[PDB]
């Protein structure tokens, strides 16, 4: 367990936190590449939702990603729907290798 | 009255019309060759066991076997008065630029696709040369197209199976960054303007990175009747017939060179114009290319119309029931075997209480001891012991594995053979051959044969380029299905072979020996042996 520390030492007791954002700033992210991860799924397709859609592959362009293009039609009034899903999550893996700089960071 | 609009909107009713098939032989694809279980792209379903007994696929194996034992090519025959050699230019052109890797390459996929889902294609393009080019610095190779269900879409007033009739095609492009960016290079387009259009893949397995870039290309044949110039050859030759788009820029150098227009005609003929587009826009806008035809040759298994509607089948759209019904039913046997306890004794505890270490397995002790009186009932009671009953597949679950897999086996017999398919991809080569003949004419140098030698009437204009010079009696050859050669030397020696295996043993059995040895190949021997044979035949007149 000791082979993963990371700090010099532990908080002890009445140990002060110092803030370190103090005025508000336009932010400047820096990170190494595989810390911000997509993870992209299609919708199901026998979802409870999408029930009686047809249901066809959209590629979105610049990011590479891929959605759930569905269409229903109804009968009663002419009309119908169209539904642009797209399933996506991001996800912070090294929070320790993504990082912050807040420029005029004065007091 | 947009182009783009009038293209989309036929692109549209097209796609519209030819949906339920394309979602079928989709499905069959992905069913013959990555999974049985389509069933990724689904919620609700936990982790049990789903294996993949396959019984079907074996029997494509032997299919594309046979058909790939059994090749077919084109076969150019002259037509009916024409002299007797109209078709060894032609042939030995065709022959030269389809003995490469590509072209079968591109005929195997179209056959597999055509045995698995029941429609292939393959295409034809032009491409310059100047290493070895066939003629006019110019070759012609076929290269293929793989899910041609989905990715060619062709005319919906199309009721040909090899869709001569159709007067556009569109075909869908699909790629990744680097792809597009080749595809912009190649075709002079902004690479920076990433393409879009309709998606014919379908997420259904967990691939790691599915293809974004799509783009299409749309394929339209326009027959109208142009002008034509009537002029006479230097070379003794009879009033001789060129298109005014064709000799354009070489107008006044054929008068130069000796040429005197006798009049002018009109005459009916099809043109072929490309344009690559987007979802949003039209990048090339009518990029006339050569031939009469689409380019496009489609391959189908088993074709047809139901109610306006276009069907085929391959020879897994019909076991597909019985193969997804046996492969549960393995899965559930499998289950069955793994999750059932085992044939263990019913105990009550204080029967074998004190000797519990004799039950557990060892073979220390020559019997099982058990405790027989109860201090409150005053003796314990006695039942025979019962037994865990073993595990066993019921008759339900073996008469349907066996059911399903005797439907199977009885639904998956094409034919009694593949002579339909065979007969679909001979269809599929004379429409290649067709195509591939109007090509040849738009492009290379054909020499006309005169019966006074080959003599090629060409010339260049100003700008150091070369303009053929082909006159109207282009179509002396039709097509026809034989043995598919590499070369016209391997072509003649089969045929003498052919000739010799019926010819008796006389004088023209002497004759076509020699002829035998005469195109042979050459090494020493054999050289020594040709030398003889052409003495021979020249010593006999």
């Amino acid at each position: 367990q000791r082979a993963y520390a990371n700090v010099n030492t532990s908080l002890a007791d009445a140990m002060a936190v110092n803030i370190l954002n103090v005025k508000d700033a336009r932010t400047n992210v820096f990170w190494a590449d595989d810390a911000i991860r997509i993870v992209s799924q299609p919708i199901p397709a026998n979802h409870e939702l999408f029930a009686g859609m047809k249901t066809t592959s959209f590629s979105i362009p610049d990011v590479g990603l891929n959605g759930i293009f569905a269409t229903q039609g109804d009968i009663s009034t002419l009309s119908g729907l169209c539904r642009i899903a797209l399933w996506y999550g991001v996800n912070a893996t090294r929070p320790e290798a993504i990082g912050v700089g807040l420029p005029g960071q004065t007091a | 009255e947009n182009r783009l609009e009038s293209i989309l909107s036929r692109f549209d009713a097209d796609w519209t019309a030819s949906d339920e098939a394309r979602r079928e032989a989709k499905n069959d694809l992905f069913f013959s060759r990555v999974s049985q279980w389509d069933d990724w792209l689904s919620q609700y379903t936990t982790l049990q066991y789903r294996g993949q007994f396959d019984v079907v696929r074996p029997v494509v194996r032997k299919l594309v076997s046979e058909m790939r034992q059994n090749p077919i090519d084109v076969l150019y025959r002259p037509k009916d008065g024409a002299r007797p050699d109209a078709a060894d230019v032609l042939m030995g052109m065709y022959r030269t630029d389809m003995r490469h890797n590509t072209a079968k390459i591109a005929v195997n996929i179209a056959v597999r696709e055509q045995i698995e889902a029941g429609v292939g294609a393959w295409r034809l393009v032009t491409d310059y040369e100047d290493q070895s080019p066939t003629s006019n610095n110019q070759v012609i190779r076929r290269e293929p197209i793989h899910s041609a269900c989905s990715h060619v879409i062709w005319d919906s007033n199309s009721k040909l199976m090899d869709k001569s009739d159709a007067r556009h095609c569109t075909v869908i492009h699909s790629m990744s960054q680097n792809g597009w960016e080749d595809f912009a290079e190649k075709y002079d387009l902004d690479a920076d303007d990433i393409p879009s259009f309709q998606n014919p893949n379908d997420w259904v397995f967990p691939w790691l990175t599915q293809d974004t870039i799509q783009i299409a290309e749309f394929y339209e044949v326009v027959e109208k009747k142009e002008t034509a110039f009537i002029y006479q050859d230097p070379v003794t030759g009879e009033p001789v017939s060129y298109f005014k788009r064709d000799i354009k820029d070489v107008i006044d150098d054929l008068a130069d060179s000796g040429f005197i227009k006798i009049a002018e005609r009109q005459i009916k003929r099809r043109r072929v114009y490309k344009s690559i587009i987007t979802c949003t826009a039209v990048l090339k806008d009518k990029q006339l290319i050569a031939g009469e035809h689409i380019p496009i040759v489609p391959v189908f298994g088993e074709w047809g119309f139901v109610e306006d509607k276009e069907v085929y089948e391959g020879v897994v759209r019909l076991t597909k029931d019985g193969q997804r019904l046996r492969n549960m039913i393995m899965s559930f046997n499998a289950d069955i075997v793994a999750r059932t306890p085992k044939k263990k004794p019913f105990f009550w505890p204080e029967q074998i209480a004190g000797f519990e270490h004799m039950y557990d397995g060892n073979d220390d002790y020559p019997y099982y001891l058990l405790n027989r009186t109860d201090e409150n009932s005053g003796d314990l009671p006695t039942q025979p012991l019962a037994y865990y009953e073993n595990p066993e597949v019921p008759q339900a679950n073996a008469y349907m594995l066996e059911a399903a897999t005797s439907a199977v086996k009885e639904v998956a017999t094409l034919g009694v053979e593949t002579y339909v398919f065979q007969d679909n991809l001979a269809t599929a080569m004379r429409r290649d051959g067709e195509i591939y003949q109007s090509i040849v004419n738009d492009i290379y140098d054909v020499p006309r044969n005169v019966t006074i030698l080959m003599a090629e009437v060409v010339d260049l204009a100003t700008g150091e380029k070369q303009v053929l010079n082909d006159i109207r009696g282009r179509y002396e050859c039709y097509t026809d299905v034989g043995p598919s050669f590499q070369s016209m030397k391997q072509q003649n020696r089969a045929e003498i072979l052919e000739l010799l295996g019926k010819t008796p043993q006389g004088t023209p059995e002497y004759q076509l020996l020699l002829l035998q040895y005469f195109t042979l190949l050459d090494g020493k021997g054999v050289e020594m042996m040709r030398d003889y044979a052409n003495k021979q035949l020249i010593q006999m007149g």
